[PDB]
RNA sequence: GUAACGGGGCUAAACCAUGCACCGAAGCUGCGGCAGCGACGCUUAUGCGUUGUUGGGUAGGGGAGCGUUCUGUAAGCCUGCGAAGGUGUGCUGUGAGGCAUGCUGGAGGUAUCAGAAGUGCGAAUGCUGACAUAAGUAACGAUAAAGCGGGUGAAAAGCCC
RNA sequence: CCCGGCGAGGGGAGUGAAAAAGAACCUGAAACCGUGUACGUACAAGCAGUGGGAGCACGCUUAGGCGUGUGACUGCGUACC
């Protein structure tokens, strides 16, 4: 239920070898506004594939 | 002055070939390990491999004394509790006659990473032909 | 020339902030801002403000340009911890540690 | 789980007898060095010329020393041309230790010969403070339930309508 | 003066012998946590060191076959009270 010895700082780093994050590969550029956005997502101004979806 | 020590980047290693027909198993493996390690060289070094490459032919025709051809047993375990398996000398010569020579030499060599490397310089064949003519091996009456 | 920017006594553990700092070490400023913008973590907000401050300091004080700047050095150190009490069962009491962090960013024209 | 030669393997690499070689210990010898106790020379406020022998060690007995704080020697000596302390390097003694010096530091420190002790810590489920481990794990307190629009605001699942 | 939420917290300017003396402030040790550089490490079993020892890197060097750091392989070796 509890440990008999104190793990080391080495064993601690090994367990954290799979805890790293991943950055976004690339951002898509809109056809009309020319803004950077997530693929399959709308822009902050309200554009998506040049159709002027929700503005507010 | 200091004592000479060999260097693995400048040591020479030659090639030889041997015939095992009619030869005694134990008294043959003894001389193989002696040369795979380098005891026959004046540049011998325990922490360096100064041995030579050796090819063995006709492994399926070694000899044994007494009734060892039927009473000698080779044991091994798998890992499960059923486990223990066994095989006789005759049964191994028919299934894989190359393991008889390898198993005997592996026991006469030291243990550890270095001993595992000397074993890699031993090429055993169950016939009379080999495909290492490029290395121009010499005959070794032994 | 190297310009500095720091955020001392931040309300977050160093272990959590270091996960984000490792994504922009050695990258260009323009590329780094885009990464943090689309990173769903609270530490990403703090680091962004620090990076923006350093960029402004270079222009106003050191007279540099944005397009030529790069993140050369970035690290997170531990700060003072605040002690708190947490009641448990059967009269027992445990101690709580609210950890902080010191953030540092360095941008250079080389 | 081979498991009644340590193993590989051996028809001797087994057993009896005889004989000549070699390996083999911190044992003996050789080279260099330190110390203790003895006798001589009676050297001579004793160190040698030398000469023999000894030197594993708990409880415990005997002998000789290092360093720390304080008092006298000191209205002395060193010191802002950089003290104590902190951090490195080099040299040195049989050991506890000592000397010199670079960086930091920014005002006290102390020879020699004597004297006095709150005089040396790894342990006592020791005392106080600080920081690790488990771990970014368990959990976030009744299973009466939430959804949308608008507003404020740097930012609204939780605030206002 | 500038970034920031008329924020917190920082970068310049200036004061001062000194701000790495900035009010969380003289000196600023250790445990503990980090960034950077050199070497080693993904067919190898055990108090993690010791004796031997290649290679790489660096400073020397009148090459002087030395020093410093790392330590493939190998003999021996089951902590303290």
């Amino acid at each position: 239920a509890v440990q008999q010895n104190k793990p080391t700082r080495s064993k601690r780093g090994m367990r954290r070898s799979h805890d790293a994050l991943t950055a976004v590969t690339s951002l898509s550029v809109d056809k009309t506004s020319g803004e950077k956005h997530l693929r399959h997502h709308i822009t902050a101004d309200g554009y998506y594939r040049g159709r002027k979806v929700i503005a507010k | 002055m200091k004592t000479f020590t060999a260097k693995p980047e400048t040591v020479k290693r030659d090639w030889y070939v041997v015939d095992a027909t009619g030869k005694t198993l134990g008294r043959l493996a003894t001389e193989l390990a002696r040369r795979l390690r380098g005891k026959h060289k004046a540049e011998y070094t325990p922490h360096v491999d100064t041995g030579d490459y050796i090819i063995v032919l006709n492994a399926d025709k070694v000899a044994v004394t007494g009734n060892k051809r039927t009473d000698k047993v080779y044991y091994h375990h798998t890992g499960h509790i059923g486990g223990i398996k066994q095989a006789t000398f005759e049964e191994m010569i028919a299934r894989r006659p190359e393991r008889v020579i390898e198993i005997a030499v592996k026991g006469m060599l030291p243990k550890g990473p270095l001993g595992r490397a000397m074993f890699r310089k031993l090429k055993v064949y169950a016939g009379n032909e080999h495909n290492h003519a490029a290395q121009q091996p010499q005959v070794l009456d032994i | 020339m190297e310009t500095i920017a720091k955020h001392r006594h931040a309300r977050s553990s160093a272990q959590k902030v270091r996960l984000v700092a490792d994504l922009i070490r050695g990258k260009k400023v323009s590329q780094a801002l885009d990464i943090l913008t689309y990173t769903n973590k609270k530490a990403a907000v703090l680091v962004k403000k620090v990076l923006e401050s350093a960029i402004a300091n270079a222009e106003h004080n050191d007279g540099a340009d944005i397009d030529d700047l790069k993140v050369t050095k970035i690290f997170v150190d531990e700060g003072p911890s605040m002690k708190r009490i947490m009641p448990r069962a059967k009269g027992r009491a445990d101690r709580i540690l609210k950890r902080t962090s010191h953030i540092t960013v360095v941008v250079s024209d080389r």
